[PDB]
């Protein structure tokens, strides 16, 4: 009940007639072909569409999607902007600072004021600042650029007392089918692995999670060297202005032990070395133990040798190509996550699903350490297995490529 | 006893004394010359933040302070 | 400036030795659709309610006056796309049959 | 047989009072799109000696109690008009006009004494002023959203003029009417600013507002003609008439101004006891 | 509150809170149907009515800030405006209303 069958479609009406009326005609010229044509050509409509209505299946749907998803996962993701605060700016003397004065930064910017002010005498004022798209966007740690101005506000600066709230950025359907099968959470008490996994993959601003689970004690075959019942969560968040809800998400789908690289391995970075300290539980219960760390940030580098092809493929389009499985845009591929093994055979095959015809004769990938040289021209491999303690990314100056 | 406007109760009666009320209110928003004052200036480009110094009477016989003008050369 | 699939004595579609179902033009069908007309009822045509001859409640009904089945049949043959006027009609009532008797003007 | 209803609604300090269509009112309304205000010139019938009292003594047009603890109901009261039919005691009531009582007169004798009132939108802001500084440099949006939020109206604006910087825009600003005239000023004739009920409206002559609400119009009172700027008609009450809204256009006499046309103008001639109960509307084309 | 009528298909188009809206209600067999537009693009189009559950019902459209509308009971054209009610509820209300329904 998957798949309809039209072949045979025109058959039906052509011999409903003859044996409704009469054994006569059916031909093309006559009037009887337009209605006998007619009765195939919205019986084909009918089958197609009664069908499409089915599926449902996870993938292959759309925007009804939305629906299979609210049946467990409460929310999918939201609209919001990267309001910031605590600014300051350069000025003089008695300056009537004004509204939607926009500060455009680098990495297109392109920031409003969000209330007025007047500059005082010491020449030094605070201002407020809101995104004028509504995706994820950082900014830099020094002041760039100032576009509206009265020719005696001199700069815009950013200092490091100053806040930075990371916003969401819409939905995509061929997303959804990919974090579907995560965000999935459960309905005891709250104290399974999947659940907790399932719980912190919900939190706003949380590329990906890992967590493993000991069960035997001394070792795991997981990564990890320790206690001896320990819980290893290792998340990607790119913050938390709720540094203790990050936290809280932990603790409220938490039942167990909390070790920090479970418990005493190395050269993992964790949140700190005193526990996480949550603020507090509704149970009158002051129990505060929640440990877990963050990836060792790692590069990545990658080059690749191509044909002319059949089409005038620009050499920009292929660098595009690749950034979009980093960040896990395509629709069957998730991304670049905790333990992502960075190969060759999984990006340069997949960078054919954007722009076909070409051919690929040679591609070879490696990553080092992030910020640090690039690698030697014989340092270059086709596979990169990859540790569980970080994840790789990839930005679009790293990939070279050569139309040789 | 304000009378919420600059209006006279002989207006309405014929068309010329409207006439004569809309030939004031256009000569009025037609401006030419005032004195000012300079608020802030920088040496180096010839502009200079201007403040004039002359104000508004309302129906109350009140002072309206005007608006300081930027960047004017 | 009209047309109509031929039909028989009842009305179903008629088909010639050649089986074609055929497209006549005006006059014979305006005679054919002024049939088809008078003979639909009233209440049956759905998307058009009070569109009809009542039959059950003018004429089989007992009745005082008469005038009313004058006006319904009329207004019947009326409303064809091509009918203009309406030349005579009789209304006999002689006997146990209630004759009726009409004349139609067309453009044609 | 369908019977017509015309309220005029009027915000006496204590209460609301209305003026049904029992008696004898008359109405004529003007809209356009510009920066004049709309006016409404209003004629009423059969007043007795207590609502007279009641209502022609609070058209005052002097000021009382200067210390004006507040503003805008403590100088005029405002006036609302919503026109309709009701079928079978079924309405389908709609507004059509907001305004303030400007100036008064007396029109006919006894035996029935008759009076004429004239309303205008948005005059409350002839008395109020500025205290809110104009943003100094800036683009062409962001002024027209401190004029709406210094008037006090919500907003709409869809301009291909909306990534133009201006320079000291609005510094020579007395009161709170000159907005509308200084926005206007800018773009003409291509960029139209006018106020329509209590929404301020900026956009290109030739777009409609909601490309979704296009009302079809295919009966009409007076025969639609050519107009040396669009079509030109007349119709009886139509609710979904409005300002620079669409209308799909059927003629019969005059197939060949079939299409799509923008509204520019409209007026009003609503009676409850005469035979004038109209719409007139000017087009121009779609774009 | 909406004003309504009992008329089985119909639409209504206003302005909640700082915005333009447009709801279609119409009678599909049994249940009601709604078409939700916002501002002249869509929403959802063919949602159920029931009591208590909101129109909206996928998490981003309903709002980042904006409000949403929920019915008293099931939805009946021929008891429209009599002791039916359609009520449209705030940011602040809708979220805290939503909380309090688990």
């Amino acid at each position: 009940v998957a798949d309809t069958a039209d072949v045979l479609s025109d058959v039906e009406a052509e011999f409903r007639a003859a044996l409704g009326a009469n054994i006569n005609l059916a031909a093309s010229t006559p009037q009887g072909s337009l209605v006998a044509a007619e009765a195939i050509a919205r019986s084909s409509v009918m089958r197609n569409e009664a069908r499409i209505a089915n599926t449902i299946n996870p993938n292959v749907s759309f925007g009804t999607f939305l629906d299979a998803i609210c049946a467990l996962m409460g929310i999918e993701r939201g609209s919001d902007l990267s309001t910031f605060g605590y600014g300051v700016q350069v000025t003089g003397r008695s300056q009537t600072r004004i509204s939607t004065g926009s500060r455009v930064q680098t990495p297109a910017g392109a920031i409003f004021t969000v209330m007025s002010d007047v500059t005082i005498p010491a020449g030094g004022v605070a201002t407020i600042d809101i995104k004028s798209q509504e995706y994820g966007n950082i900014p830099l740690p020094v002041g760039n650029l100032i576009i509206i101005d009265g020719t005696i506000g001199w700069s815009g600066a950013k200092v490091i007392a100053s806040t930075r709230v990371d916003p969401g950025s819409r939905q995509m359907s061929d997303a959804e089918l990919k974090n579907a099968r995560v965000n999935r959470l459960a309905i005891q008490g709250r104290n399974s692995t999947m659940a907790i996994k399932a719980y912190v993959s919900a939190v706003p601003n949380v590329t990906s999670v890992n967590v493993i689970e000991n069960n035997t004690g001394a070792v795991q075959v997981v990564n990890g060297v320790s206690f001896t019942l320990p819980y290893a969560v290792w998340v990607c968040v790119a913050g938390n202005p709720d540094k203790q809800a990050v936290a809280d998400a932990l603790w409220a789908a938490h039942n167990g032990g909390t070790p920090w690289d479970y418990g005493a391995t190395n050269n993992g970075v964790p949140v700190d070395g005193p526990n996480g300290v949550p603020v507090r539980d509704p149970a009158s219960g002051r129990k505060y133990v929640v440990k877990w760390t963050t990836p060792i940030m790692y590069d990545g580098y990658v080059n690749v040798t191509v044909q002319q092809g059949s089409s005038s493929v620009a050499p920009e389009a292929i660098q595009n190509a690749v950034v979009n499985y980093a960040q896990g845009k395509v629709e069957g591929e998730e991304g670049l996550v905790v333990g992502a093994s960075l190969s060759a055979f999984e990006v340069a095959g997949a960078i054919a699903r954007e722009i076909p015809g070409i051919y690929i004769k040679l591609c070879q990938v490696a990553c080092v350490a992030a910020g640090s040289p690039a690698p030697a021209p014989g340092d270059f491999t086709s596979e990169y297995v990859m540790s569980a303690f970080g994840q790789a990314t990839i930005s679009v100056g790293n990939v070279r490529v050569t139309f040789v | 006893n304000i009378s919420l406007t600059s209006a006279k109760a002989p207006d309405r009666t014929r068309l010329i004394a409207a006439l004569d009320a809309r030939s004031r209110r256009d000569a009025l928003d037609f401006e030419v010359m005032i004195p000012a004052q300079v608020v802030q200036y920088d040496r180096a480009e010839n502009i200079a933040t201007i403040q004039p110094l002359i104000t508004w009477v309302d129906t109350e016989h009140n002072a309206v302070q005007r608006h300081q003008l930027v960047d004017i050369p | 400036s009209t047309s109509t699939i031929r039909t028989g004595t009842n009305n179903d579609i008629l088909l010639d030795d050649n089986g074609n179902m055929v497209i006549l033009r005006d006059v014979e069908a305006c005679a054919q659709d002024v049939r088809a007309a008078m003979l639909m009822r009233t209440g049956e045509n759905i998307f058009d309610v009070n569109s009809g001859v009542g039959y059950f409640e003018y004429i089989f009904s007992p009745q005082k006056s008469y005038d009313d089945a004058r006006k319904s049949i009329a207004d019947a043959i009326l409303s064809s796309p091509d009918v203009t006027g309406i030349e005579q009609l009789d209304i006999d009532i002689t006997g146990e049959v209630f004759g009726v008797d009409a004349k139609v003007i067309t453009i044609h | 047989m369908k019977k017509r209803i015309l309220r005029v609604t009027f915000n006496m300090p204590y209460g609301p009072e209305v003026i049904r269509e029992d008696l004898d009112v008359r109405v004529r309304i003007m809209k356009a799109a510009l920066r004049i205000q709309n006016r409404a010139t209003m004629e009423i019938f059969g007043l007795t000696t207590q609502l007279r009292e009641s209502l022609l003594s609070q058209f005052t047009a002097w000021k009382h109690r200067q210390r004006q603890v507040g503003r805008e109901d403590e100088l005029m009261i405002k006036v609302s008009v919503e026109a309709g039919y009701s079928d079978q005691g079924r309405e389908q009531v709609s507004r059509v006009f907001v305004g303030e009582v400007a100036i008064v007169d007396i029109i006919s004798p006894p035996p029935d004494i008759g009076i004429r009132i004239q309303c205008y939108t948005r005059q409350i802001d002839r008395t109020k002023t500025i205290r809110n500084m104009p943003p100094a440099n800036t683009t062409f949006v962001k002024f027209v959203e401190w004029g709406a939020n210094e008037m006090g109206l919500n907003f709409i604006c869809d301009t291909s003029y909306n990534d133009q910087v201006l320079k000291n825009p609005g510094r020579s600003i007395t009161v709170a009417s000159a907005i509308l005239a200084s926005i206007q000023d800018m773009y003409m004739p291509d960029v139209a600013a006018f106020v329509d009920d209590d929404i301020l409206i900026v956009k290109d002559r030739d777009k409609v507002i909601r490309p979704d609400e296009v009302t079809n119009v295919n009966s009409f009172v007076g025969i639609p003609s050519w107009s040396e700027w669009g079509v030109e008609f007349q119709c009886l009450f139509e609710p979904s008439i409005r300002v620079a809204g669409g209308v799909a256009v059927e003629s019969l006499m005059n197939p060949s101004v079939n299409g799509n046309y923008v509204i520019t103008a409209l007026e009003y001639d609503l009676a409850s006891r005469d035979r004038p109960f109209y719409i007139k509307v000017m087009g121009s084309p779609a774009a | 509150k909406i004003p309504l009528t009992a008329v089985p298909n119909q639409a209504i188009s206003f302005n909640a809170g700082s915005s333009y809206w447009k709801i279609r209600l119409y009678q599909n067999m049994d249940m009601m149907n709604a078409d939700i537009s916002r501002d002249g693009v869509i929403v959802c189009h063919g949602v159920r009515c029931f009591g208590g559950i909101p129109l909206l019902q996928y998490s981003h459209q309903y709002r980042p800030d904006y409000g949403n509308f929920v019915f008293d009971r099931d939805a009946d054209w021929t008891l429209f405006g009599d002791g039916i009610n359609l009520f449209y509820l705030d940011g602040a209300e809708f979220a805290e209303y939503q909380a309090l329904a688990t």
